[PDB]
Parts: C-alpha cells; sequence; structure tokens
C-alpha cells in the first residue's frame, strides 16, 4: 500500500528556516516523482515544486524558488523541502504527493497527511481563562447562554469542556484566531434557566503543551 | 500562468441529490484536468484524472467531464462521506495550478442566530485588558455579518471573528466576535452593541449593554 508519512508539526521563527520530511513505503521510491502543496486557510492549494527522486532534478514554482530547496534520501526513501527566510506568509499546511504519469500529463494520485508550520517567536504560554457572565442590567430568559474566553495561549491544541463533559448538548467550542503571536478562543453552553446560578457551571480547559488544567466557573456578575 | 476557477465556493445539497461542481480554465488545456477530494481532518484523496478517468476504488458515482476551458465534478447520488471539499487541479502547463474549492454543506430550513453578548469579566479587567465577547449560535445558511458599535458608531479595529464548520447533527452554523480593548479605552465609553444581519430578517439582532448601567 502506497503511503507518505510527513514529519510533525512545526513552531519557528521568522527568519529562520525549517526542513520538513516525507517518507515513502509501499512502492519503488525512485519510480515517482514527489511534488510539495501548500495550503493556507483562505486560498485553497499552490504547487511549490516537485523532484524527481531517480536523478535529483527539480522544477520550481517562480514564487516559491527564492525560499524553497527540494531534496531527497534514496537510502531511507524520504524527500525533504527546506524553507528560508521565513516569514508570517509560510504558516501554512504543507503536502507532499505522488505523481503518475498518463497521457503526458502527471496527477497526484497519493498525498501526505501534512505538516503544519507556524512561524512565531511565541513560546509554550498557558491560557487565561475569562469567565462570561451575562450582564448585570441583563434580563435572561428560559434559556441562559454562558461562555469562556480562552485567551493568550500557544501553542494549539487546547480542550474545553463543561462541567467535565456532563454538559454535552447547547455546547460551542470555537476554533482558535491569531491575536499577536497568540491564540484565542471562545466556547458558549446553554442552559435553562433553573440550572444556573442556582447550580455550578464551570468550564475546563486543558492546555497540553503547557500541562495546564484550569477549571473556571461562571458566577453572576456584582452590580454597580 | 494558467488561473484555475471554481465560480462557487460553497454549495448546498441533500443526501441523494445530484451535485455537480464546476471549474474554469483561464486557456486550453486539453483534458489535462484532475480532481482531489479533501476532508475536514485535512486528509486529501485523488477522484478523478484526465478529466474522465476514474482512479482506482473511487465509487462510480464520481464522474468528470469537461473540455477545453471548463469542466466539472459530478457526484449521483450524494452520501454523507461525499461532504468535504472538492479541488480541480490543470497538468496542462507549468507552474500546476488548483482552483479555489467547492466545500459541500447539507440543506436545511431556514434559523435565525441566538446572540448574545457579554462585557469584560472582572479576571480580565484586572490584567489591564477588556473584551467584549458576542456569539451567534444555531443559525443557517452560514453567511451572516456582525458589526460592532462604540457609543453608537461603528468599530472594527480588534474585532476577531470565528467559524464553526456545519454541525453535524442538526446542520446549523455558530459564530463568535470578540471586540478587544485596554482596560483604560473600554471605561471612557458606555454602550457596546453587537448586530447580526442575517436573511432571516431585514432588521438586524441587536444585543448591547451599558457600562453606566453595570
Amino acid at each position: 500500500e502506497v503511503q507518505l508519512q510527513q514529519s510533525g508539526a512545526e513552531l519557528v521563527r521568522a527568519g529562520s528556516s525549517v526542513k520538513m520530511s516525507c517518507k515513502a513505503s509501499g512502492y519503488t521510491f525512485t519510480s515517482y516523482g514527489i511534488n510539495w502543496v501548500k495550503q493556507r486557510p483562505g486560498q485553497g492549494l499552490e504547487w511549490i515544486g516537485y523532484i524527481n527522486p531517480g536523478n535529483g532534478y527539480t522544477k520550481y514554482n517562480e514564487k516559491f524558488k527564492g525560499k524553497t530547496t527540494l531534496t531527497v534520501d534514496k537510502s531511507s526513501s524520504t524527500a525533504y523541502m527546506q524553507l528560508r527566510s521565513l516569514t508570517s506568509e509560510d504558516s501554512a499546511v504543507y503536502f507532499c504527493a505522488r505523481s503518475v504519469y498518463y497521457g503526458g500529463s502527471y496527477y497526484f494520485d497519493y498525498w501526505g497527511q501534512g505538516t503544519t508550520l507556524t512561524v512565531s517567536s511565541a513560546k509554550t504560554t498557558p491560557p487565561s481563562v475569562y469567565p462570561l457572565a451575562p450582564g448585570s442590567a441583563a434580563q435572561t430568559n428560559s434559556m441562559v447562554t454562558l461562555g469562556c474566553l480562552v485567551k493568550g495561549y500557544f501553542p494549539e491544541p487546547v480542550t474545553v469542556t463543561w462541567n467535565s463533559g456532563s454538559l454535552s448538548s447547547g455546547v460551542h467550542t470555537f476554533p482558535a484566531v491569531l491575536q499577536s503571536d497568540l491564540y484565542t478562543l471562545s466556547s458558549s453552553v446553554t442552559v435553562p434557566s433553573s440550572t444556573w446560578p442556582s447550580e455550578t457551571v464551570t468550564c475546563n480547559v486543558a492546555h497540553p503543551a503547557s500541562s495546564t488544567k484550569v477549571d473556571k466557573k461562571i458566577v453572576p456578575r456584582d452590580c454597580g | 500562468d494558467i488561473q484555475m476557477t471554481q465560480t462557487t465556493s460553497s454549495l448546498s445539497a441533500s443526501l441523494g441529490d445530484r451535485v455537480t461542481i464546476s471549474c474554469r480554465a483561464s486557456q486550453d488545456i486539453s483534458n489535462y484536468l484532475n480532481w482531489y477530494q479533501q476532508k475536514p481532518d485535512g486528509t486529501v484523496k485523488l477522484l478523478i484524472y484526465y478529466t474522465s478517468r476514474l482512479h482506482s476504488g473511487v465509487p462510480s458515482r464520481f464522474s468528470g467531464s469537461g473540455s477545453g476551458t471548463d469542466y466539472s465534478l459530478t457526484i449521483s447520488n450524494l452520501e454523507q462521506e461525499d461532504i468535504a471539499t472538492y479541488f480541480c487541479q490543470q497538468g496542462n502547463t507549468l507552474p500546476r495550478t488548483f482552483g479555489g474549492g467547492t466545500k459541500l454543506e447539507i440543506k436545511r430550513a431556514d434559523a435565525a442566530p441566538t446572540v448574545s453578548i457579554f462585557p469584560p469579566s472582572s479576571e480580565q479587567l484586572t490584567s489591564g485588558g477588556a473584551s467584549v465577547v458576542c456569539f451567534l449560535n444555531n443559525f443557517y445558511p452560514k453567511d451572516i455579518n456582525v458589526k460592532w458599535k462604540i457609543d453608537g458608531s461603528e468599530r472594527q479595529n480588534g474585532v476577531l471573528n470565528s467559524w464553526t464548520d456545519q454541525d453535524s447533527k442538526d446542520s446549523t452554523y455558530s459564530m463568535s466576535s470578540t471586540l478587544t480593548l485596554t482596560k483604560d479605552e473600554y471605561e471612557r465609553h458606555n454602550s457596546y452593541t453587537c448586530e447580526a444581519t442575517h436573511k432571516t430578517s431585514t432588521s438586524p439582532i441587536v444585543k448591547s449593554f451599558n457600562r453606566n448601567e453595570c
């Protein structure tokens, strides 16, 4: 079975370089080219270039030729892509894919899982977990929505639950966004007005990279 | 170089429908067109190459056609596992180029968002920051505009938005909007407003609070 295992996620400071891997198995490495594809949330897919592992021949997209270098290791059936002079524009998911010939054309028949690159000077940082209660002036209804703001953490991921899983319905945990080199996300939970604040409601956010496990309680605000 | 355009970046369809995803090339690519399927988990799979040839292991309900500049991917009797993003790609000239992609979604009845606004937390304020949060939950379709106002006039700096994927159970979408300020700036103003505009009504849904009423 053809397979392409790519290297793990990367966190690198701008202006530095990075070299990610793409190990091939289940086929003759030297008999097929290796292409590299870049994906950023809001563009689609870009073809960086390809390499012929047999002879090491490389063809680059002129957009990426200046900062990109493709190489292979025929002894381990592994292709490498080096990115130099990194900027935030190079934060993306990078795929490798095998190309096959047909009717003079080439097409990508097997892809790797993708390698995430995040260009940032940030270091591992636990989130600040802020409780979101309704405004004191607010008059709630039969259903009351409660929130929890998870702000200033690095890197992904974070795990958020409510009452340690005992509140499953009406939960919306949103994807993270990037502020100044740091991540922020939020989460909502909706419960009957008979449940809160007569009972406790707690968001539990876990951040494995920092070994953090924060439980934050949602209490009614103080008036005035 | 050759530009590949997919005029529809989001496409609605029901299970069992006949879905057609289009793709236009900036010049004749001589049937050198391939189709790829990317799932939400990021994984990518080849479906069709050279316009119409089915890649091994791909169900027969995936069909491809086209010539010259216009091509299309047709998926008969759509199934749940077919809900994904589809990219076309020309292999006629270098550099290889992809289309922007087309993410399918499940049709359902329109639903207005439920809007909730939240002032900054006491904890955060003692840190010198102030974030105002607004949830817009369980709405369909996914197009929606959120607008923030401070003391009655629109604000856009510091606003960061986040959208969920279509819910797997009720097929609705949800959105979070957060307006971040300094403690000092937040305390110089009074009314903070979250306005949601959605096709379910001509009038926005307005949620707001006043600092002087806290």
